[PDB]
RNA sequence: GAACGCCCCGCCGGCGGAUGCCUCGGCCCGGGCGGCGACGAAGAGCGCGGCGGAGCGCGAGACGCGGUGCGGACCCGCCCGCCCCGAGAAGCACCGACCCUCGAACGCAGCGCGCCCGGCGCCGCCGCCUCGGCGCCC
RNA sequence: GGCCCCGGGGGCGAAGGCGGCGCGCAGGCCCCGCCGGACCGGCCUCUGGUGCAGAUCUCGGCAGCAGUAGCGCUACUCCGCCCCCGGAGGACUGAGGGGGAGACGGGUUCCGCGGCGCCUGCAUCUGGCCGCGGGUGACUCGGGCCUAAGCGGCGGGUGAAG
RNA sequence: CGGCCCGAGGCGGCGGGGGCGACGGGCGGAACUUAAGCAUAUCAGUACGCCCCGGAGGAGAAACCAACCGGGAUUCCCCGUAGCGGCGAGCGACGCGGGAGGAGCCCGCCCCGAAGGCGCGCUGUGGGCGCCGCGAGGGGGCCCGAGGGCCCCGCCCGAGAGGGUGCAAGCCCCGUACGGCGGGCGAGUAGCGCUGCUUGAGCGUGCAGCGCGAAGGGAGGCGCGGCCCUUCCAAGGCUAAAUACGCCCCGGGACCGAUAGCGGACCAAGUAGCGCGAGCGAACGGUGAAAAGGACGCCCGGCCGCUCAAAAGACCUGAACCCGGCCGGCGCCGGCCCGCCGGCCCCGUCUCGAAACACGGACCGAGGAGCCA
């Protein structure tokens, strides 16, 4: 049971923050029983995934608002950068690995592929 | 005969294969007859087992009818009610004898929305084949 | 010793806190028939190197 | 008196625990490690023993990142992007 | 190995339908006194042979046939045997249900 | 003589783990694939479960969090929880995040300290800012 | 790999084990009774990691010997009632201590309650053994700082490199 | 005081570093061993140590081979003696021929001169297979703890590959066969002399140090000098394919079956344990269809009996060596019914010769040595 990340979402951020607040206090309160009952032990486990997920959301939604901040730059930031392995960054690209020089293109525009058929 | 060369007829594959399945394969594995009224009434073979189904037992020491009131898919069996290792006590409580899937017909089914689409799926599947031969 | 480093303190702190046994609701629960932990030790008979 | 009577003079210790490999191997007065060879920028591998090699290798720990990285290959949409990017 | 050399050659055909997977090679003659009266299979065309029939290195290169500008005639019989060959064979090409030729060209 | 010892005319017991049968394992051949890393790898340490030692897994969001699909009654013990034409347990596949200390390991050190209030490692390429020279000239 | 005349033998009892007869010059084979509780072959053709008394053979089990050889540090006794606890007696260690405390090494052996399956080469109601809970607090003590004998680093130098 | 030249500190963007028991490239580089000794030789241009990429890599479009009624870049497969050598022991290419695959090109030089990628550059830029899903068809009678067993009568079959189910199942259940989505031409160079390594390369196969050092030059498996002939253009560069391979995934097998097969079949093996360290490294698989894992009563652990087909009771079967209780009797061969008479040294081995005071062997089980190219 507990917080539902769907209806956490489309909240304010503060109301957000405050919620935080209040279950990080509840964790305290309820670990202090722990050391000091069913219910309460079934709502320490329900506890820490609700502060799972309002955390969840919190950094969702950073996330989007700072792709948003760094969308049309020339330099973005690391993080929000194609994921692709180190070796496919440092390759060429297809364009720059199919460039010919100009004698050569011309030479090939010139008598380009044709289809024919050889009989017997 | 064979033809299908991703598929094993090796029996070491076989016996891990059916040990060690899945939740969802070894559910599927524990399927077992509809009876000839159920037969005609949805047009479907074969089902998985699920408590509240009604089953007739037979080709048993344990034959008789009841509900299913266990599963046990660690073991593929299931515990019926009723049908229990004879006790000691005249007091002492029930023990179930646990029946194996495929050696039951199933009675009477347990509905529920998932129970009705999967056999309306089912039944459509089957008359696509049945155009197509 | 007397005085030790915190990270000697430490890697002895939690062979200490590992050696222990079984549960019994966990043999129970995993159905074992082995019920000695074999990694556990006793500081007469041992030699821990950290 | 070289046998038992001087298995008595021990209360020194010459190896401790290795900050890279974590064996008690590191020399705490030479101050370099004779299993990984730490502080060395490169691990110490030799092919006279294999079993050593196969003892501490790729493999033998998690492979965390490797591992997600290839199921993201094999079946994943990596070389999908890998084509976008390379457009 | 066999299995995997022919479906490499099935789908360079398929690929490149109605072409034949194969060149047209010159015929010439093997080396040895002891080989001295059997012709055999080359590498190319000479391109004195090319200019006996009209064809530059570009346009045969295109229409399908192999030219080895390296190598040299050595007699009159050479030139005309090959010519010979090289007419026939664009007598034989039609350019655009079409029949893909199999193995080697003109044996 | 009895008894001890020995052989077995047979009947029962011990100690030990051979033989027989079985096999979620090995080995050989062939086919795929050939996919790591300063955006922090391989590896190491420590910690994380309601009752939790080992191994798997995970990282202070810790025996896991979210999104999209599928699936459709369970969840090894004790507890909880779910149950329904959708309300959703087991399970599966992709994708988005979190990701403590050490380690090519990057403020110095390895567990102790700094300079400064952003932060603060080495090499190389291309640019740029600010500069030196009784080099050649003006 | 084949055959085994309506398609070879098997819970109406397979393989193996223990006794017994029969056949064969022999290697060996066949049958019966008891145990056991799921597989096994005769004939033709094919293949091999194909037959043990020995190797100071390898691994495992195990006999006689045999209830045998054996169990420094002066010492215990009576009663409550065990080598434990209490009281009373008799002794010892003898201030370079069988005393009181630190450094190194050990790593929880520390404490309280409980106990005797293992250990405590005799016993035990004892315990450094086993179970369950606990436990080490610094401005002034030490480490952190300084430098010793040393060790590392330094535009660079050298070496096929490391 | 400015320009150009040669340097210094800082800042920004970008790149490098480490990791792998194979395949691949570059270096350094043994000894055991064989020669029935041993130096050259061989082992071996191997082990091992260091460096470097990739999915392949390396090589590559003749300063080639040849001697023909001639071929024509590179790689790989089939095929087979010239020669080297205490001319001993040993070692050893290749062309021609048949196939797999096939693909060609450009910089400097020369002409234009900023036409260029314009904070640079005239000390020269630019041009000439995987993802989904359906899926046929057997009863009745005996008996068993249990029908996949026995008897008798049938169905499906593009499916009688197989796994499960309380005992041998096409028809009890998963699967199996039949189909859908994604789809004008290179200088401290070539060559030569001396020296060291390397090669089948032999008055030099390839490399290198040092000294000398060209113009038309290189090669033609025996040196030097001269004349010819045949055939190529070094000292600069790029390039697909046919080829090779561990880890991990997939399928198969006249392979092993728990002292075997990997060291490792067992919820926790490179684990427990051992060594200051480099490193070394085990043993341990099996109840039953179902845990039904042991009622009630009686003594004070035992006895009775209970579950189950059966205790199979900490577990399948359960041999030998060795031992305890009851019963019988007091070594091999032969005759006789049975305790007499006759014969009998401890095997294996080396050896002229073993019972030897020659050596190995307390007992028992399982393993254990002429196979392959
Ligand atoms: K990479
Ligand atoms: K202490
Ligand atoms: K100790
Ligand atoms: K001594
Ligand atoms: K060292
Ligand atoms: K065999
Ligand atoms: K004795
Ligand atoms: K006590
Ligand atoms: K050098
Ligand atoms: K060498
Ligand atoms: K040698
Ligand atoms: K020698
Ligand atoms: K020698
Ligand atoms: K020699
Ligand atoms: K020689
Ligand atoms: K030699
Ligand atoms: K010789
Ligand atoms: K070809
Ligand atoms: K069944
Ligand atoms: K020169
Ligand atoms: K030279
Ligand atoms: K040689
Ligand atoms: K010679
Ligand atoms: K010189
Ligand atoms: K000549
Ligand atoms: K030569
Ligand atoms: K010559
Ligand atoms: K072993
Ligand atoms: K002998
Ligand atoms: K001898
Ligand atoms: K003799
Ligand atoms: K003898
Ligand atoms: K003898
Ligand atoms: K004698
Ligand atoms: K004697
Ligand atoms: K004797
Ligand atoms: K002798
Ligand atoms: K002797
Ligand atoms: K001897
Ligand atoms: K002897
Ligand atoms: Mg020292
Ligand atoms: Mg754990
Ligand atoms: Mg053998
Ligand atoms: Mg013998
Ligand atoms: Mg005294
Ligand atoms: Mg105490
Ligand atoms: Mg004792
Ligand atoms: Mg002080
Ligand atoms: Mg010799
Ligand atoms: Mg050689
Ligand atoms: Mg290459
Ligand atoms: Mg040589
Ligand atoms: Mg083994
Ligand atoms: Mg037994
Ligand atoms: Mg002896
Ligand atoms: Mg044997």
């Amino acid at each position: 049971p507990g917080l539902k990340a769907k209806d956490l979402v489309g909240l304010s951020q503060e109301d957000l923050q405050r919620k935080l607040a209040d279950l990080k206090r509840e964790l305290l309160s309820l670990r202090t029983m722990k050391a000091t009952v069913p219910e309460r032990i079934a709502r320490f486990r329900v506890c820490k995934k609700d502060v799972a997920r309002v955390l969840t959301v919190i950094n969702q939604k950073a996330r989007d608002e700072a792709r948003a901040a760094f969308e049309g730059a020339e330099h973005i930031p690391k993080t929000f950068r194609p994921r692709l392995t180190h070796a496919m960054r440092c390759q060429l690209t297809e364009k720059q690995k199919r460039l010919l020089p100009s004698k050569l293109m011309k030479r090939k525009l010139q008598f380009p592929k044709l289809k024919y058929a050889v009989k017997v | 005969m064979k033809l299908n060369s991703a598929v094993t007829a090796s029996r070491r594959k076989c016996r891990k294969a059916y040990f060690t399945a899945n939740a969802e394969t070894r559910a599927k594995m524990m399927s077992s007859r509809l009876s000839k009224e159920l037969r005609a009434e949805h047009k479907i073979k074969t089902m998985p087992i699920r408590r509240g189904d009604i089953v007739e037992i037979f080709t048993g020491g344990h034959k008789g009818t009841g509900k299913v009131v266990e599963v046990r898919r660690r073991d593929y069996k299931i515990c019926v009610e009723g049908i229990n290792q004879k006790a000691r006590n005249p007091e002492a409580k029930p023990v179930p004898y646990p029946i194996h899937p495929s050696n039951c017909i199933i009675k009477e089914l347990y509905m529920n929305g998932s129970r009705y689409r999967a056999i309306k799926r089912r039944q459509e599947r089957n008359a696509e084949r049945l155009a197509r031969i | 010793t007397a005085n030790k480093t915190l990270s000697r303190k430490l890697r002895l702190a939690k062979k200490t806190k590992t050696n222990k046994n079984i549960p019994r609701w966990v043999i129970a629960k995993d159905h074992l028939k082995k019920t000695w932990n074999y990694k556990r030790h006793h500081w007469r008979r041992s030699h821990l190197k950290l | 008196s070289k046998g038992t009577a001087s298995f008595g003079k021990r209360h020194t210790r010459i190896h401790g625990s290795c900050r890279r490999c974590g064996k008690h191997s590191f020399h705490l007065q030479k101050h370099e490690c004779a299993s990984c060879g730490y502080p060395s920028a490169k691990m110490r591998r030799y092919n006279w023993s294999y079993k050593s090699l196969r003892r501490r290798t790729q493999g033998t720990g998690s492979m965390s990142h490797m591992r997600k990285v290839y199921r993201a290959y094999n079946s994943g949409t990596l070389k999908a992007n890998a084509r976008k990017y390379l457009a | 190995r066999k299995i995997r050399r022919r479906q490499t050659r099935l789908q360079k055909a398929k690929a490149i339908f109605p072409c034949p997977l194969q060149k047209l090679r010159p015929s010439v003659t093997r080396c040895s006194q002891k080989f001295n009266l059997t012709q055999r299979i080359g590498r190319g065309f000479t391109l004195r042979e090319l200019q006996g029939v009209g064809l530059s290195a570009g346009k045969a290169r295109q229409i399908g046939i192999a030219v080895d500008p390296r190598r040299k005639n050595k007699s009159e019989e050479s030139v005309a045997r090959n010519v010979a060959r090289l007419k026939e064979y664009l007598s034989k090409v039609t350019i655009f249900q079409a029949i893909q030729h199999q193995g080697v060209v003109m044996p």
